[PDB]
């Protein structure tokens, strides 16, 4: 280990791997808040070069929370293919970056190589990547899963129907579902964040979602995004199980903040296998995002990019159908503006794909962040070129109860027709038979929720 | 181990399995452009990206960099400024950079010689380094050019926070037949000492357009040497007074 | 017309069309400097709504500099197809936006409709478009031209080789040419901005460019980007004529600032037809960019988006092979940061394509702007999805000489392989013969200028 | 210059380039009438060899009417790319023939090379070409233009609807239009030669044509083939402008015979740009044919093939949408029989394509020529293999007021289905939606004008 270079004659010294990981980040508001950011542009570049010259072994053997003290660290470390690790352990992070980006590196090459990574090493690669590096790197690392739809095939682009309501009103949820489907949204999942966290309400919202699914024989899956214990409860007691959701955090302390034990996610897998209406082998759904560990007190002096990578190492253990970052869900204190939210979105998606999870992005912002809808549209298109597995859909992107702006139903149809991308093949076939889609494109009759009536 | 600002970092060949590596070195020798750094897929190699990022961090500082008032005083120069108060306002308000402040007008009438044939103005503009590196090389042989065989020479003076169109107002107040402005053009990624000369015959604020100016650009040690450029600008000034014309209105 | 709307109970009144056009702009530092920007987000939206409800006739009949006072206005107005105009003159700008964006509007529909437009109307549509509107709208309006390459075919993506040097040193120009061609850059043009402005030097720079073109039988064209008069001088005296270049401005006073008469561009067309080594019927090359009219004192109270649209109306008269905006060429006083430069890039490109010119973009920034290379990479990819005809290439994007950062040779290869786009078909054939490209992708021995030796 | 060879021991001497051009022609009745023909077969071959050994400079620098005395000569000469000319000026006509015919000569090679030609040089190449030379040579020189249809794409074949009537009866014109469209004729133009040359009648015939076009939303264009001044008059006063027509002749004296000044064709271009209902950039329509200069007194001792080539050099200046020779329009005094009319048709089309105009042919004969309908069918098929851009269509080819026989509506459908050629792609799409065409072929319902009722 060098923890040291000289830049324009000036010696830059850092204390540990954790500080080098933190200060190599592009400027964001969360790293300044965490106290972990570079003091200058020159120290940023010095941290980047130190990181680049550090080896895979250097980063692997210094996780940001230690093995003994953290079950997520344990889970990440114990999932390593040590044969894959031993092949690459004396690679520099510079060499690993160039390996990932190389056109002579195949999907099958990275398939084995990523098994020798930990999340800290995944983070380290992203930190010395430019924006086009993150986009091209992610594009050449497809991850494909299957529920009742197949997601993540190159040339395809999926979307979550997010039909949220302030009262969980079943007419208002159904209204937004019919609108979303008319734009070809919902092949990732039809997924409601409920107001109330109880079995009767969970089951009623699931009955509404699956009422629509069963009437029109839609190849998709439903989800209610309450706490994982309440989902399991509802499904055991006979509510239709589709995807099972949990928000996750990249430390044990962060999971405790969220009220999650790892054995709940074990249980969710087993409940999925017994109960859930899923043709394929993946039925889990996680959401993540930069800032959450820092909110929780639970980052332990580590930056939010490294902590967010540790989400993906956690998620990978459970082989979910879908994961998305919710990239600007929280506010300006972690990511301040357009530039920071785009960069985070590209980082999050690259790191997800490098970790080998089915990685999408809620391209989003809040009204107290320095941000508008043109940022969502910038980011969703960049990420779609990166082969982002899915985004969200809401009516014009206005969430009326989560109080933020995500992407429109329009935006998925736009991305698909702009970039010549198709839905999930199962869902596309359904859209064609409904008269909503022809040759990847919305028909004249599309965009009209009254088609279903 | 490598400093990214070193000559070894600058001379780096990154092309992985070369067809002809002796050509590669002599191509790298032929230019200051970032050639021969190779690729990883279609993307830049890591060291090439790192040195790019290092050079940009250095480049950002040079736009905010200001010369000492004391350095201007040590050159024997009158310091005058524009309407701009500070570096941050300079970058956002070019219209105020194109006008002398009220105290600047009165200082020029006080302290400078009246109706010169040739008036040399010097301004930091967008790069202080372009002035400070180049000044002693360019300015003495420029003054000794316009004097020795020739003309009524103005006294040279610094304008702080100057944009190019300010030389029209300087021409009107001082009655100058030719105004030469030596000014810092905006900083490149890997250099900051690029000076331009902007020079104009007998200008007027209402009536002079940009095409009426002759530009001599890229004056530095990696461009046209400041000593060599000094005799270019004198010969330009002599041609300007002969023809009573500057810029696109000049012959040949 | 109405100059007036009520928004949340408050009346928003504007003086004229010129003010409505200006305040409808997304926030940029140039409109604030010009004194013409909206005072708030609310007055911006009110301006947008007033603009959207104004007819095509309202904006056609109020150009921002009047017919009798301005030769660019005269050129734009006299080029109108009045039959196409009369069909659309009572359309609102809201209706024209929706017409442009509609999937039931074909390339051939817009081909006739755009002939009824003026530049101010073209500006008016862009002003009420979102970022995704600008990208999708531009994409469904391809513009194809032909020199020795064909540019602008959907599924293709071209690049100017920009081999600039601080002394116009012929070894340094050559080195940058060989590097560019090895990445597949140069199908738009091989185009040098010269230091000295001067028939001996112009001919020597052109001899260097065409030395490489003739040796390897490259389907492309050379250009030297001095003032148009010295180009014409040099070509008349027997230097190789490829593309003939001029920087243009969207008013008569702006052209006078640049030292340009309209009859010089007539002459350039005539000199092209007599002298130039061009197989196709297009041989002119313009560059543009927001802020230039405001710099010249020549915007006449109009915003820089409306002025930039008028560049394209001027350009369209001369049917050039290529035009690009040089989007962040000048600095922060006209476009301050990432978000403003992206927005302007998308506006400029959309407006060019709506004006029916072969529109590209120098995705660029300066070092005194609030901007870095990640912005260039963001913008180049967004614009490539919009079907941007071409970008620049320089070695890592570093101009050693014009003192700014544009896109890398890398970046064109990245865009093409990310988005499954090809070069100009003629240039692609050449790259295949040289062993630089197979199936749209750089071969192993690409990226290496020693291939040519 | 040699003006001399020896053939079988016998010395053949000619006076000038004009005599060599004249006597190298294949035997036709017009050259004998002009007094310019070869006296024997041996002198024909001797003239051919002298011509073949003469250089491009020899022919260019001796036009058949001099620069000072003739505005068409001036127009042809002043349109030369002199750089293209200088490359080829020391080529023999033999070498230029072999260049044109070579499979190693691309479309883009000839694109530049033809710009260094004049019409006399174009004529000289055709004179030493065999019939298969003329056909294969023309086939590998496609010329593509666009009005509301694209014409001249390889693999396509277009047709003029020629619905002429003895009284300009609007029911009889409409009848023939409906019949023509049912056979897939009219993608070149729907074009009436009127009886009476006045604005009210012109406008009424245009209203009838565009009545049909607008009702069925047909991608095509209308034309009334009166004198160009009367067309301009009608269109200014508010008649629908499609294509603007003029018959042209290859000398200034010939234009004066026709009542044409060049500034009328300038005006027609500008009137097109202001008024005309045309999506693409080409809106002019010329007709030509061998014999017209000789009729006019206006050939100046030159043969009719050279004079007809000069039509195409004139036409090329104005970049028309379409040109056709009307190959046997006049009578036996210029082309006597089947063999001469076929040869002229092949010459005319080759020379048009070499001149870079969108060249078709009215394959036709008169009742006082030694000719019948089997000649029309011979020639139309040969020319279709040569990539003739269009022919005419009339009901069985019987023109009831121009008193000649052109090609049937049947003949375009025959050629298309024989040779696997399609209409203009825009027009083909319309035919498919009308149920007239499937896969390039007439449906069962086609050939029936009552389909439109
Ligand atoms: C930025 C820039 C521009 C901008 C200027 C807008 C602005 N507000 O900055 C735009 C895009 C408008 C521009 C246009 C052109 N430019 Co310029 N420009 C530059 C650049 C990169 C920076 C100059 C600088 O930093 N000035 C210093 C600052 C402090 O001055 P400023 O007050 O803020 O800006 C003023 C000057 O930049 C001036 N200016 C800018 N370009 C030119 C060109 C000429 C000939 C003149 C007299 C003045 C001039 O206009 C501004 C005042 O309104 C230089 C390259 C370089 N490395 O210097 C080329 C450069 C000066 N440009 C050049 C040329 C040729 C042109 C054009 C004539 C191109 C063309 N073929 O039409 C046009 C027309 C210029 C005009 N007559 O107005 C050449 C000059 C060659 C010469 N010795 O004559 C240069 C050196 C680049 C090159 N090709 O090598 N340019
Ligand atoms: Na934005
Ligand atoms: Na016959």
């Amino acid at each position: 280990m060098k923890l040291k270079t000289t830049l324009f004659g000036n010696v830059y010294q850092f204390k540990d791997v954790k500080e080098v990981l933190a200060k190599a980040n592009e400027l964001r508001s969360g790293d300044v808040l965490a106290g972990v950011a570079a003091a200058s542009s020159q120290e940023r570049v010095a941290a980047k070069q130190v990181l680049s010259e550090m080896t895979v072994a250097d980063i692997r053997n210094n996780p940001v929370i230690a093995y003994e003290d953290d079950c997520v660290t344990r889970l990440i470390q114990d999932d390593v293919n040590e044969t894959a690790y031993n092949q690459i352990k004396n690679w520099s992070i510079s060499e690993l970056r160039e390996y990932v980006l190389s056109d002579e590196t195949s999907v099958d090459d990275i398939a084995f190589t990523r098994k020798g990574l930990t999340s800290e090493v995944v983070a380290a690669v992203a930190k010395i990547c430019s924006n086009a590096d993150l986009i091209y790197g992610a594009k050449k690392m497809p991850v494909i899963k299957k529920a009742n739809t197949t997601i993540g095939i190159p040339g395809t682009f999926s979307a979550r129907l997010q039909p949220n309501d302030t009262r969980d009103d079943v007419q208002s949820i159904a209204a937004q579902i019919y609108e979303g489907l008319s734009f070809g949204v919902g092949d990732a999942v039809i997924g409601v964040n409920p107001v109330t966290d109880d079995v009767e309400n969970l089951s009623r919202v699931l009955d509404t979602i699956y009422g629509v699914i069963d009437k029109f024989n839609i190849p998709t899956q439903g989800c209610v995004l309450a706490h994982v214990t309440t989902q399991i409860e509802a499904i055991r007691r006979g509510a239709p199980g589709g995807l099972i959701f949990q928000s996750i955090c990249g430390s044990e302390k962060g999971l405790k903040e969220f009220g999650v034990e790892l054995a709940m996610l074990d249980e969710a897998r087993a409940v999925g296998a017994e109960f859930n209406r899923i043709a394929g082998e993946n039925c889990l759904y996680f959401e993540t995002g930069q800032g959450s560990a820092l909110s929780a007190g639970a980052n332990f002096g580590a930056d939010q990019v490294t902590m967010e990578a540790r989400n993906y190492g956690l998620a990978r253990h459970y082989d979910p159908f879908i994961v998305n970052t919710v990239v600007g869900f929280i506010g300006p204190e972690y990511l301040y503006n357009d530039r920071q939210i785009i960069r985070a979105g590209l980082e999050d998606h690259f790191m997800g794909k490098l970790s080998g999870i089915s990685m999408g992005c809620d391209c989003c912002y809040t009204n107290h962040a320095d941000a508008d809808q043109n940022l969502n549209e910038n980011l969703m298109i960049l990420l779609a070129t990166a082969g982002c597995n899915y985004i969200m859909g809401m009516p014009l992107g206005d969430d009326i109860m989560l109080n933020y702006q995500t992407t429109a139903f329009h935006d998925t149809a736009t991305v698909r027709q702009l970039l010549n991308l198709r839905p999930s093949p199962e869902f596309e076939r359904w859209l064609e038979s409904m008269g909503i889609m022809a040759n990847g494109r919305l028909t004249k009759r599309a965009g009209d929720p009254s088609l279903f009536f | 181990a490598l400093d990214l600002g070193s000559a070894e970092a600058k001379a780096w060949i990154g092309v992985e399995n070369p067809h002809r590596a002796d050509v590669l070195t002599e191509l790298r020798r032929s230019t200051v452009a970032r050639v021969c750094t190779g690729r990883a897929g279609p993307r830049p190699r890591t060291q090439a990206l790192l040195r790019f990022l290092a050079d940009h961090s250095r480049s950002k500082d040079t736009v905010l960099k200001e010369v000492p008032e004391e350095w201007v005083k040590a050159q024997g120069l009158l310091e005058v400024r524009s309407e701009i108060s500070d570096k941050n306002l300079y970058l956002t308000r070019p219209d105020m950079g194109r006008r002398l402040c009220a105290e600047a007008v009165e200082a020029l009438k006080a302290q400078c010689v009246a109706n010169p044939d040739v008036q040399v103005v010097i301004s930091d503009g967008l790069s202080t380094d372009a002035i400070t590196v180049n000044y002693e090389e360019i300015l003495p042989p420029l003054m000794a050019g316009l004097k020795q065989a020739g003309l009524k020479v103005g006294t040279p003076f610094f304008v702080r926070y100057g944009r190019v169109k300010i030389e029209d107002q300087i021409g009107e107040i001082l009655g100058a037949k030719v105004v030469i402005l030596l000014v810092g053009e905006r900083p490149g990624l890997g250099q900051s000492e690029s000076l331009s000369c902007y020079a104009v015959y007998s200008p007027r604020m209402a009536t002079t357009v940009e095409a009426d100016r002759t530009c001599i650009s890229n004056i530095h040690q990696g461009g046209t040497p400041p000593v060599e450029a000094a005799a270019v600008i004198v010969d330009l000034a002599k041609r300007m007074l002969e023809q009573k014309a500057s810029g696109i209105n000049m012959t040949r």
